[PDB]
């Protein structure tokens, strides 16, 4: 009965279809788009053997280039408009979860691509398997390509996560990636309390895989450079060894880097990353006390919409049950300052 | 992309104008500026009677520089 | 071991070689317009560097798109530069790596 | 020809500066201009807590042009 | 007595040769010059016919290029730099008019060329004859050409005095040349002042000739213009058919361009130019009224000089009084104001 | 009717002609440096004119030095106005205006 673009109720006009007309528009830009594809799954996703083991999950991840042809997707092998994510193998759902997780954000307000789940052509009577399909944001209104570039490249840091020492230790944090963007980009309230808000985010949803080559710079409005969207927001609860294995992907504070010293919240009782710490992250990128006090109470007043979002979503509940226990458990601490 | 400001009163409707087309709200900018929402209607619409600081202070919360030429 | 060309926007800004000590970048001498990343200004215009420079090494693949070409062709990584030829044309943003 | 200005205080000394090169006084502009001697000279100084309309009103009598950019 | 360079009183040493060190260094830079021409005046200046009459006392005057080859003084044809004027053969003494004028606006702290007075050599033991002698303002410490423009062509007007219709009219003012000059050089309080107070000297002293050509622009720093500095500021106070002839060489407020209108001192008791005029003058240019007060105040002031001035210089002493009954008459009348 | 050559600081910045209809001031294509007159902005480049542009009159001399002049040289007193390219090389300021 929910929209599998918007994750909102389906209106008895819409509710055999599966897909709203509002969600429909939102993604293809015309009402009249068919958001069962033509192909199996098998048909253009080979599976390759072995893969890894020590692997994140977004490295299993497949990725078809997908174009829009009279309202009908057709998969291309170079530059498309359209980028489509299906489950990997080992992790059945995966596609259910980034749309979960990317609608919540778009829902929070951050900027996300439009998004949804497309569904394969059968094979022989199945239950219809539902892949994540995302619009590629280095493209604008007519198709042309706009410039990017990732995080990783511009900060010239030669791994996605800073192991770039003589140990095992990172020698990046959010905080010095912080400080780097705002020596590139417009210097503006309004960005930085969103980027803030990414990293807290982040954080309440279980992304503990958000490293440099998840964030991104676009070439838009002339030479001045602008945030990217987000992209490749999936949360890790559902999967406990991934999730144990790091709070996030980079230490939070600079004073971290290289093992040097630990967050405050790691003396704390707690042993992890609290409020304090995130309010010492907001400090250094120059937001003031005040508004960080009412950045928190937001936080605090959108766990309805989280609750909501992920309970309406497409999910495994045990999956679902696993995301709102690590989002509850960590919205808690956000407040020990 | 340089415009020159002709009068107080057209400054202030510029920051206005771009603090509206960054989705800011005045409460924000009280929080983070620490200039009442009074003050902060006053300068938006004619800031001559605003101390100069506020109005620089307002400029570059909202990713605004201010030059000068002769 | 090649000489590769960069296109950015769809016209030629320089191009990548490889030669027995490192790699060389380099913004053809008739370009003024914008640059390929913040980490290569176009006012320095040369760009020599032990191994991979940063940007080019992370416009290569890393996933199961990686893990594709790895199968198929896998050269074990003994070509730097010429692992970004194999997607030249499957580049994020408005970059193309091309040869000659 | 464009000077961006970091602070409040760079503005002062600036214009003061360009006062002192055109050889203004600071009589000539409390007549012109009607902001007293004691405010101009807190002006040239920091102008942070002085009206933004005596900062812009100082800056058309020295020839000064004031532009925003991004 | 006095300086033929300078007008200040020379010492023992300096009285028999005329010249103070202090001034001939300020004309040449050097204090070895020799301000006695080694040429004669018939040598250089052909005695040209009188060619009709009643234009401007300037369009009589003759104009040789000089250049300082040492200490001596030399005539060039080609670009020099100083220009030499001789007294008109219908005008004697006026070269000591323009000298002591030009001291004057010197001396109250407009922007004035260095200038003097040499003499010429002689024929047979006759009297000497003294010309006017001032350093060109398109140079530079170098001597490489600065570039410059007259405001006639500037404004694109084909008259200097802006009789730019059959009507014979003027159709070009002082309050219209200053709104033209603030939109193309740097609008600074300071320029509006130098401004206004060369208008207001123009009148008080008798220099009914500051025509379009009498104002130029210089361009020294890149694009920025700036007004060049005073130059042809003579007294015709001493020259009764031309003193009469206008109180100033263009109208002074816009009102009054082509006869549409008159100014308010001319609807007044008085029938001529008063400090109301000159009010509504600066008033235009957006002087406040509490500087405009001010800036009267100081002319009233420097009454001094110029009295002092004048009576100091080497004019004859009928020329003298015929000045300084000019200048006291309209300075009374700056009083009528408000 | 006559062609002439203006120009600035030495370098040629325009020419100067002259035929039936009247006269036509020009900018050199490919000057872009100061503007000889502020009544003949770089910008504009082409100029027409039925009679001569009143910068151009302007930089003929008047009273005493046009009368010595032309006591010797007998140019047409108003249908040749060009009495500047006798006089180009002592003008005022920086600019000259020389024959072809």
């Amino acid at each position: 009965a929910n929209c599998r673009i918007l994750l909102t109720p389906l209106n008895e006009r819409d509710e055999q279809r599966g897909y709203s007309t509002q969600g429909l528009k939102r993604l293809s830009g015309t009402a009249k788009l068919n958001p069962r594809l033509g192909f199996t799954r098998t048909q253009f996703v080979q599976e390759l053997p072995r893969q890894q083991k020590g692997m994140s999950i977004s490295g299993y991840q497949p990725k078809l280039q997908l174009v829009l042809d009279e309202g009908e997707f057709r998969v291309v092998d170079h530059q498309g408009n359209f980028i489509l994510k299906p489950s990997p193998a080992d992790f059945p759902g995966l596609a259910e979860n980034e749309h979960a997780t990317m609608t919540l954000m778009s829902r929070l307000g951050f900027d996300v691509p439009v998004h949804g789940l497309l569904s394969f052509a059968p094979q022989s009577e199945e239950e219809l398997e539902y892949a994540f399909v995302i619009r590629r944001y280095d493209r604008d209104n007519k198709g042309l390509p706009v410039h990017q570039e990732q995080l990783d490249g511009a900060m010239q840091i030669t791994d996605k996560y800073g192991k770039t020492g003589n140990d095992n230790e990172q020698y990046v944090s959010y905080e010095t990636l912080a400080r780097f963007l705002v020596a590139h980009v417009n210097d503006n309230i309004a960005f930085k309390i969103d980027l803030f808000r990414r990293i807290v985010y982040a954080w309440l949803l279980g992304n503990n895989d958000m490293h440099l080559r998840n964030f991104g710079l676009v070439y838009s409005d002339g030479l001045t450079p602008a945030l990217a969207p987000v992209y490749q927001f999936v949360s890790v609860a559902p999967y406990p060894e991934y999730f144990y294995s790091n709070y996030l992907a980079l230490p939070l504070l600079t004073r971290e880097e290289g093992g040097r010293e630990l967050a405050p919240g790691f003396h704390s009782d707690y042993g992890e990353y609290i409020g304090q710490d995130f309010l010492l992250l907001g400090e250094s990128m120059g937001l003031a006390p005040r508004l960080l006090e009412k950045l928190f109470q937001d936080i605090r007043k959108e766990n309805a919409i989280v609750m909501e979002t992920y309970e309406q979503s497409f999910m495994t509940q045990d999956h679902i049950q696993a995301v709102l226990q690590c989002y509850r458990h960590r919205l808690g601490l956000l407040h020990h300052h | 992309p340089l415009l020159t400001i002709e009068t107080p009163r057209h400054l202030g409707e510029q920051l206005n104008a771009r603090r509206k087309e960054l989705g800011i709200d005045l409460y924000t900018l009280e929080l983070q500026t620490g200039i009442s929402t009074s003050t902060l209607k006053r300068l938006f619409k004619d800031p001559e009677q605003v101390k100069f600081g506020s109005v620089f202070a307002v400029a570059n919360v909202l990713g605004v520089k201010l030059c000068i030429g002769e | 071991h090649r000489r590769v060309k960069v296109l950015l926007y769809g016209q030629v800004v320089g191009e990548l070689s490889q030669n027995d000590s490192g790699f060389l970048f380099q913004y053809a001498h008739d370009y003024h317009g914008p640059a390929i990343s913040i980490s290569l200004p176009v006012a320095q215009r040369q760009f020599p560097s032990e191994t991979l420079h940063p940007y080019f090494a992370s416009l290569a693949p890393e996933g199961w798109l990686r893990q594709r070409y790895s199968q198929i062709q896998h050269r074990d990584e003994n070509d730097l530069l010429g692992m970004l030829i194999d997607n030249g044309k499957n580049l994020l943003g408005a970059i193309q790596i091309l040869p000659w």
